[PDB]
């Protein structure tokens, strides 16, 4: 090894290696934003594809006003 | 394995069934089509 | 925990392995196959391409097909309940909703299936080279049935699902993109053609280089399902080819990896070529050739010849092949040789 | 039970019949040319 | 200056050389036409 | 249960001799009753064009497509 | 030993030399950027932003520098076409300068991290052997990203403490660098509204800052750490690549279809604008308006700004071109010099005819002329043996309004047909074919190339993901299998 | 110039052929 | 004829560079003791 | 606000969740009936 000023100061940030939460930790909470993101994309996708029209949102060169 | 029982409504039954009934519902129509005149 | 119980059930070794993947594969894979079989016999392509496309109308297994949506639709996903069909089913059918249905569904179905290979591989504890390989067919489907038309004016120019309806896709590409002259398509064929060679050649090399492990003529039964010795003389095979072709394998591990490589690489290349045809960035002409052909009327190569074949394909097809363009080409404007 | 070889030759002719009906339909149906 | 212990030697057999060159050359025979265009 | 056994069980045939032709006659009627034509908006031999017209009912714009299609059925197409 | 295609595995767990490597790469990518810049500056012509803008000169990097503010040269000129402007230090030269240096430094840095590979920071106190706590790293990095993402939208795009971004009207005639105000409403999800690009970076930036912290604190549920073989760097890769190619397929789509991010005055028109006769309609709309305010045909068409007419030329359609048709769009049809003017074709009866335009799909297309109702009135015949509509038999003539040929009329068949043959591509222009020694064969715009390149790389990267991912979930069975039945 | 380039590569592939057939690594058993 | 000026050098480096690569390896492999 | 196409989006977003539902319902159930 070879410690160094910067090296020590950063030593903490990299040390908790294999440290894991137990069981199904935060998984379920995560599986929700995930599903939310999935729906969010489908929306912005379907908006660009003009499948989901929304007065106020005009998906063309114009709208620049 | 087991005193050789076997259930009637198995699992694979489904697989071979959703590809079964329809196959006939079509090959039954498709034939009846041959008689459509102009 | 229910999860591990849900798992347990799924990964249970049945006749038709389900697995987590199946939750995606089977729903889609069946819907794709189903939609095709449905349209092939019931839905028409009149309101879409001015074409009869189902058994119900009189088409036979070759002429039937699930034709693309109108060009008006553009790249619309055409959902059954979207602005187009508006929840209505019959209309959906007449607007070619069944295309994006088969397309998009089958698409997920190829994802599920590759995942399956990956999942089953893991369980059975074997290496996933069957999955790597299947990337090749995904690429083809993705670039051709999705990326391509995504670069064009709309889904209308994607290949319609059907036998003949695919031949016109071929003829089109020749005529408009002069696709046969593309370095990538060539590699493509070198791989598929070359891959169908390794297949045949390796098979025969094995069957005619076998050891005798039985007293019968039909040597099929003479096989040890339970490993042990090599069933064919790898050493003899080496000497054969080494004397008839000059080159010959001698490392079954490589000979078999090669067989994965050749056709998977080929299809990957053929894909890139198409990803480029999306933007119409084709390999249509050779400029040096065109310049000499302009100034000098007696210069003629098998290349110039071809380009003229293309002109004819485009001029005589465009009309009934791109209805939305209301093309009208007076008889006098139609390119034609003498007499014909 | 029903002897397999019979299940086959029966289900077999049965297909040549339906697939043959299709071939006839080709010179009469709408897929005709007349 | 401790001799880094993560290094292994590199190898390319004769057959690979050949398979390699065969690929380079033919690709070159395939793309040169389009380079000169 | 080993297919072989089932495809041979007189019970099987006793069931399917009924079921199979059942499905068949159903689909047949599906076509023969003209129902299929309406379920799929597929034209009947006498519904591609109006008597005189020789033009095609090409859908020309996405959003007002369904509406446009309906009108095509109008000219007795 | 190691097969040629594995030589880089010598880093799989040498955090030191992995950083040394990643440093060298960044050096080359930064280096490339700097010098690709200088190459464009040594060949780009600012003499005319109207008919010879960067996207006609095969400029690829120059546009990405304008989209964010840099629009001037230390030599005095500027992208918009103004003079007397003082870009300050951040001129194209400046940007190019900067990267070349950042590259030199990253180089030196890559060297140091290579020689001093065994810093203690990479060794786990516990096992005393090399190790990197990925989960915490990801949290840290993700924190910095959102922190920077935030700033970019918050200060740069808004103008608070920055230039702004490229913004233009609906027909790329006014474009420039302007401060853009956020937009959290719904229309901010509209690809064509700049406000959305601002809101996004502020919101996503914050969400990014929050989420980072989370990951800096909360640890990975055992179940996952196990499933996604975390603590195995070769999996960080499989996921990143999956993201990188996702990002790629998206930029390729917004470049081809257009968005406030790929502005036409910087990347060129869209194949779709030509398809829907986008600019053709804006012109007419304008011309008919002038006629209402009692102008003459000459006056009406003369009012039509050259720049506008130029977008209505199939020679700027990215869908024309070829894979080996190299260079700028100028090696094709030539450097655009001026607008010859609107061409109106008429036949003996005075009837006004119209030239059927060339669909992008067709390399070559026939000259056909129809009236308003679409009736074929005239054409250029192949077999003359029985031609009914030759320009000769119809007395076709051509007149021009506004532009070089304004007020002139031509009646000798050949000349009429020449122009008819040109009408096919839309507005007729005057090119300088000498200079670049052009060949007259259409080439695609930067918009087109960027799109082709990214759509390929993306599709290629998919394979990398599938490969590396697999190699992570099957590390155990790698090298082969073993026993049982 | 082009002709020369085409023939050269061809000539190079044939050379390869030779060396590959007659100068391979003798294939050794067991 | 009317070809591309860079075509020659593009083809030359396209062949040389990677060939030179392989060759550097093969020879350094080939000369590894034992 | 809440335009016809917006209503349709919900109809599909709702008709979608249902399918995922009945599917995971049925599955989670039969799974917990033998293993
Ligand atoms: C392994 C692989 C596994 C793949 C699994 C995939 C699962 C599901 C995939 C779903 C893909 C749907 C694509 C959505 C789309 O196409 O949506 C497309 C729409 C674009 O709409 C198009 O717009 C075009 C022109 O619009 C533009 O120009 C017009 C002309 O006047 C108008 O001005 C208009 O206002 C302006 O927006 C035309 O109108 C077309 O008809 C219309 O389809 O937006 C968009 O693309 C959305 C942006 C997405 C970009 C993603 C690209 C990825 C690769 C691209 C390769 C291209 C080569
Ligand atoms: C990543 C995207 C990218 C894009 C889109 C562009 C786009 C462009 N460049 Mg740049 N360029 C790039 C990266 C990129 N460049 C880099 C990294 C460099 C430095 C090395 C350069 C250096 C450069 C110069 C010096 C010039 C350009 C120019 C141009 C324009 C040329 C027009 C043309 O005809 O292209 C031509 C495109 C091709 C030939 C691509 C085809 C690749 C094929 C031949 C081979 C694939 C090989 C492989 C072996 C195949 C199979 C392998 C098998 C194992 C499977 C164009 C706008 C010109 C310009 O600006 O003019 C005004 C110009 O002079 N570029
Ligand atoms: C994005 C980051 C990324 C990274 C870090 C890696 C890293 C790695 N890959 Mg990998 N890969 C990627 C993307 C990536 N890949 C993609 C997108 C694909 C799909 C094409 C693959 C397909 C792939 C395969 C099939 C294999 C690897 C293997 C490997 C390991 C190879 C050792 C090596 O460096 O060979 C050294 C390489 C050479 C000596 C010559 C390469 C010459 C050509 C290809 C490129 C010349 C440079 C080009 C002009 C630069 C522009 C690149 C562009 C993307 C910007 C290494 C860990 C191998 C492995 O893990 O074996 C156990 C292996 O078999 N990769
Ligand atoms: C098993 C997997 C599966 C998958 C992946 C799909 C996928 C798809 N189907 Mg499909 N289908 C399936 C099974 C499946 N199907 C089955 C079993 C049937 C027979 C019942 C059908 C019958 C069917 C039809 C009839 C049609 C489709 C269609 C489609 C596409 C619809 C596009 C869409 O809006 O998605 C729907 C997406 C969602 C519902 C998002 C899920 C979001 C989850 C994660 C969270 C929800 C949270 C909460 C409730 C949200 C509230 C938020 C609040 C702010 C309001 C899409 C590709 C359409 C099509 O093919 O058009 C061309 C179509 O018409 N499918
Ligand atoms: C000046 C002049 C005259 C110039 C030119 C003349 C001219 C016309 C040249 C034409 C050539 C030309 C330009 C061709 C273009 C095509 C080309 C170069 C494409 C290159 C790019 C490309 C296709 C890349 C990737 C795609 C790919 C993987 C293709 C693979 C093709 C390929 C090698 C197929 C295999 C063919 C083949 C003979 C395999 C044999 C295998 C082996 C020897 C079998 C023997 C054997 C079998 C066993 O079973 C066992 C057990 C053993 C032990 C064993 O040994
Ligand atoms: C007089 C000669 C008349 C005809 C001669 C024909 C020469 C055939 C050359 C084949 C050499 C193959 C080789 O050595 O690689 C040899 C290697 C195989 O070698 C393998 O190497 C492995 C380690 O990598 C292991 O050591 C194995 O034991 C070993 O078998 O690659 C191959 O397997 C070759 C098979 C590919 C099929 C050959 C296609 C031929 C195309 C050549 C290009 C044609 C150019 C046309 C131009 C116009
Ligand atoms: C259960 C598990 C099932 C798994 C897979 C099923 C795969 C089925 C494919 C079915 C194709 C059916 C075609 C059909 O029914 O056509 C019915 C049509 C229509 O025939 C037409 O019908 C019209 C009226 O509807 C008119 O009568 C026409 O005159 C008549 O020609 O087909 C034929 O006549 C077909 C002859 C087909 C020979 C096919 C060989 C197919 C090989 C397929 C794949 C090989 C690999
Ligand atoms: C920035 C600039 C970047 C510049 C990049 C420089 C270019 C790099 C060039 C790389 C050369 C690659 C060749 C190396 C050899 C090699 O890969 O084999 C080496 C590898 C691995 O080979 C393995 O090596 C192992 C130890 O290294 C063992 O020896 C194994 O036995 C052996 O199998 O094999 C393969 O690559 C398989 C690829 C199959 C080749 C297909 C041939 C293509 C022919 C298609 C048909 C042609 C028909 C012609 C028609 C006329
Ligand atoms: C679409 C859809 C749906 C549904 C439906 C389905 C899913 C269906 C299916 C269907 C099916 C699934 C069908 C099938 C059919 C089939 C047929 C009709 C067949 C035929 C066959 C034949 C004819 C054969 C023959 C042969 C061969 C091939 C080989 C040789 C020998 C013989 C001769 C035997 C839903 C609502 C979800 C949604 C929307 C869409
Ligand atoms: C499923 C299956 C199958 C099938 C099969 C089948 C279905 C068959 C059939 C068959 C048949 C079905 C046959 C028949 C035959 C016949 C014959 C061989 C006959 C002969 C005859 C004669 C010779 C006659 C005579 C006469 C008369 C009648 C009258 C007039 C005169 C005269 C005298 C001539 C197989 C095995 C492959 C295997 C797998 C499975
Ligand atoms: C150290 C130092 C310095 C300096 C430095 C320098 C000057 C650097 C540079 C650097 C550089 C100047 C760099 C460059 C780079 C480049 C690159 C890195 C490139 C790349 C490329 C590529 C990769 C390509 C590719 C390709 C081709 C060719 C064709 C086909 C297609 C593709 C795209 C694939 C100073 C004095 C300040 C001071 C301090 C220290
Ligand atoms: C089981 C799986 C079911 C899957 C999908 C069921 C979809 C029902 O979908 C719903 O149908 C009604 C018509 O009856 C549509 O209603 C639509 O057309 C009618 C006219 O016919 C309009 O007045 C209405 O404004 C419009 O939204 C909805 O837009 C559509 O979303
Ligand atoms: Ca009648
Ligand atoms: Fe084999």
């Amino acid at each position: 090894a070879r410690r160094t000023w910067l090296g020590d100061i950063l030593r903490p940030l990299n040390s908790e290696y294999g440290k894991v939460a137990p069981g199904w930790g935060t998984t379920p909470l995560m599986a929700v934003f995930m599903g939310l993101f999935l729906v969010f994309l489908l929306i912005i996708l379907e908006i660009y594809n003009s499948t989901l029209i929304l007065d106020g949102v005009n998906v063309s060169w114009k709208a620049l006003g | 394995q087991e005193p050789v029982s076997y259930p009637i409504f198995t699992v694979r039954w489904v697989a071979v069934h959703t590809l079964a009934v329809p196959t006939i519902f079509f090959l039954g129509a498709i034939a009846a089509m041959q008689f459509i005149q102009r | 925990g229910w999860f591990d119980i849900l798992d347990d059930w799924l990964k249970r070794d049945r006749f038709v392995f389900v697995g987590w993947s199946g939750i995606l594969l089977f729903p889609c894979a069946y819907l794709a196959l189903g939609g095709w079989l449905t349209g092939t016999t019931f839905v028409t392509s009149w309101y879409t391409h001015g074409l009869a496309s189902s058994y119900l109308e009189g088409c036979n297994f070759l002429t039937v097909a699930v034709s693309t949506p109108a060009n008006s639709m553009g790249h619309s996903l055409l959902l059954l309940w979207g602005p187009e069909a508006q929840g209505d089913f019959t209309r959906w059918c007449q607007l070619g909703g069944l295309w994006t249905f088969i397309a998009l569904h089958g698409a997920f179905g190829l994802i599920g299936f590759m995942l399956r290979q990956f999942e089953i591989a893991r369980l059975v504890g074997v290496r996933p080279y069957n999955a790597i390989a299947f990337s090749a067919p995904i690429a083809v489907f993705v670039s051709v049935f999705l990326i391509y038309p995504l670069g064009q004016s709309s889904w209308f120019f994607a290949p319609s699902f059907g036998v003949a309806a695919i031949f016109r896709f071929l003829l089109f590409f020749q005529g408009f993109h002069n696709w046969t002259l593309n370095p990538f398509h060539m590699m493509g064929v070198a791989g598929v053609l070359g891959g169908a060679l390794l297949c045949a050649i390796h098979g025969a090399t094995v069957e005619n280089t076998l050891f005798q492990d039985g007293e019968g003529a039909s040597t099929f039964r003479a096989f040890n399902p339970t490993q042990a010795e090599e069933t064919y003389s790898m050493v003899t095979a080496n000497r054969f080819w080494s004397q008839i072709f000059g080159i010959a394998f001698s490392n079954k591990r490589w000979l078999h990896f090669f067989m994965l490589f050749v056709p998977v690489t080929g299809l990957w290349m053929s894909a890139i070529g198409v990803v480029g045809l999306a933007l119409n960035l084709r390999s249509y002409d050779f400029i040096s050739q065109e310049i000499r052909a302009a100034e000098d009327p007696e210069f003629e190569t098998f290349y110039t010849k071809n380009l003229l074949l293309n002109e004819g394909i485009r001029a005589w097809m465009a009309p009934q092949d791109q209805p939305h363009e209301n093309f009208v080409f007076p008889e006098e404007v139609l390119p034609r040789g003498n007499a014909l | 039970r029903i002897p397999l070889w019979i299940v086959a030759t029966v289900a077999g002719m049965g297909v040549i019949v339906i697939v043959g009906l299709f071939f006839y339909g080709a010179y009469a149906g709408l897929g005709s040319s007349l | 200056m401790e001799p880094n212990p993560n290094r292994q030697p590199v190898e390319l057999n004769r057959t690979s050389l050949y398979l390699g060159l065969l690929l380079i050359l033919v690709l070159a025979l395939l793309f040169s036409s389009y380079f000169f265009n | 249960r080993p297919f072989s056994d089932i495809i041979t069980s007189v019970r099987y045939w006793v069931i399917h001799s009924i079921t199979i032709p059942a499905l068949f006659i159903a689909g047949w009627l599906f076509v023969s009753t003209g129902l299929a034509y309406d379920v799929f908006g597929t034209p009947r031999p006498d519904s591609y064009y109006a008597q005189e017209q020789r033009s095609i009912p090409l859908v020309t714009d996405r959003f007002e497509a369904k509406q446009q299609v309906e009108t095509f059925l109008e000219q007795l197409k | 030993g190691l097969p040629w295609y594995r030589v880089h595995t010598v880093l799989i767990n040498d955090p030191g030399r992995l950083i040394a490597a990643h440093l060298m790469h960044t050096a080359l990518v930064a280096g490339w950027a700097g010098s690709m810049a200088l190459y464009e500056l040594a060949t780009f012509d600012p003499s005319d932003p109207v008919l010879n803008p960067m996207w006609r000169q095969g400029m690829f990097v120059l546009p990405f520098m304008a989209r964010l503010g840099v629009t001037g040269s230390w030599s005095g000129w500027s992208i918009t076409g103004e003079t007397g402007i003082d870009p300050g230090f951040w001129s194209f030269e400046g940007v190019a300068l900067a990267h070349i240096v950042l590259s030199g430094l990253l180089f030196l840095a890559a060297c140091w991290h290579w020689v001093y590979w065994d810093l203690e920071l990479f060794r786990d106190p516990r096992t005393g052997e090399p190790a990197l706590d990925l989960p915490k790293m990801f949290g840290i990095h993700l924190f910095l990203a959102g922190l920077l993402c935030f700033g970019f939208g918050a200060f740069h795009l808004t103008g608070l403490f920055g230039p702004g971004m490229w913004v233009s009207d609906p027909y790329g005639l006014t474009g420039s660098v302007q401060p853009v105000a956020p937009e959290w409403g719904p229309d901010g999800f509209n690809p064509y509204n700049p406000g959305g690009v601002v809101a996004h970076h502020i919101a996503a930036g914050i969400v990014g800052i929050i989420a980072g912290l989370f990951h800096i604190l909360v640890r990975p549920p055992q179940r996952l750490y196990k499933a996604l073989r975390m603590g195995n760097i070769e999996t960080v890769l499989s996921s990143s690549i999956a993201a990188v190619f996702f990002a790629a397929f998206v930029v390729a789509g917004t470049m081809w279809y257009g968005s406030a991010t790929t502005p036409i005055e910087l990347f060129g028109p869209t194949r779709y604008q030509w398809d829907s006769s986008y600019f053709q309609q804006e012109i007419n709309r304008r011309v008919q308006a002038s006629l209402a305010s009692g102008a003459t045909l000459e006056e009406a068409w003369s009012a039509i700004p050259e720049k506008l007419a130029f977008y209505d030329y199939i020679g700027n359609n990215p869908a024309k071109g070829g894979l080996f048709r190299t260079g700028p769009m100028n090696k094709g049809d030539g450097i655009a010099q001026a607008w010859k003017g609107h061409a109106v074709f008429r036949n003996k009866e005075g009837e006004e005819l119209f030239v059927r335009r060339m669909p992008a799909f067709f390399e070559s297309f026939p000259v056909i002329l129809t009236d308003k109702n679409g009736v074929v009135k005239a054409d250029i015949p192949f077999r003359r043996a029985e031609s009914k509509y030759s320009f000769e038999q119809q007395g076709v003539t051509v007149s021009f309004y506004g532009g070089e040929l304004n007020g002139q009329t031509f009646t000798d068949p050949p000349t009429v047909k020449s122009y008819a043959r040109k009408a096919i591509f839309g507005e007729i222009f005057e090119f300088d074919t000498e200079t670049l020694n052009s060949d007259g064969i259409f080439r695609t715009s930067p918009r087109g190339w960027f799109t082709f390149a990214h759509a390929v790389f993306a599709l290629l990267f998919f394979f990398g993901h599938i490969w590396h991912g697999a190699r992570t979930l099957f590390r155990d069975v790698f090298s082969g299998i073993d026993p049982e039945l | 110039m082009e002709t020369i380039t085409y023939v050269f590569i061809f000539a190079c592939i044939i050379a390869l052929f030779f060396f590959a057939i007659f100068f391979r690594e003798p294939p050794r058993i067991t | 004829m009317e070809v591309n000026q860079l075509g020659l050098i593009a083809t030359a480096l396209f062949v040389l560079v990677p060939s030179v690569f392989l060759i550097i390896l093969y020879v350094q492999t080939e000369s590894q003791q034992k | 606000t809440i335009t016809p196409s917006l209503k349709g989006f919900f109809i599909g977003l709702l008709s979608g969740a249902v399918v995922l539902g009945l599917t995971f319902a049925v599955l989670i159930a039969i799974s917990q009936i033998d293993k």
